[PDB]
């Protein structure tokens, strides 16, 4: 099932990063940050990444 | 905002006019919002503070 496809995420952890805003223009530390959106698809579909599970 | 109808501080309390008397509603329910919505960084007696986009 999808327990497989989680078999790798047993030994990962959400981290904190910077942000440099947090809805209030301010330093954050925040558990969720975005690190890179990667938006590829012509249809147009983001990919959000950010450090949290 | 701030101030509870029997005129005493309080963090969660609008003095609304009704009628002829104050009354009390949950500061909670507070929208201040153009187009987008506003991320109010903090009220006190008759001042909101916005952010709006």
């Amino acid at each position: 099932s999808v327990s497989q496809h989680f078999n790798v995420y047993k030994a990962t952890r959400p981290y904190i990063a910077y942000c440099a805003d947090c809805g209030a223009g301010h330093s954050c530390h925040s558990p969720v940050a975005i690190e890179a959106v990667r938006s590829e698809a012509t249809d147009g579909m983001l990919k959000i990444q950010f450090s949290a599970q | 905002i701030g101030i509870d109808k029997s005129d005493n501080h309080d963090y969660t309390k609008i003095r609304y006019a009704d009628g002829h008397a104050i009354e009390n509603a949950v500061r909670s329910s507070l929208k201040v919002a153009t187009s987008g919505d506003c991320f109010v960084h903090g009220t006190m007696g008759h001042f909101i503070l916005a952010k709006c986009p």
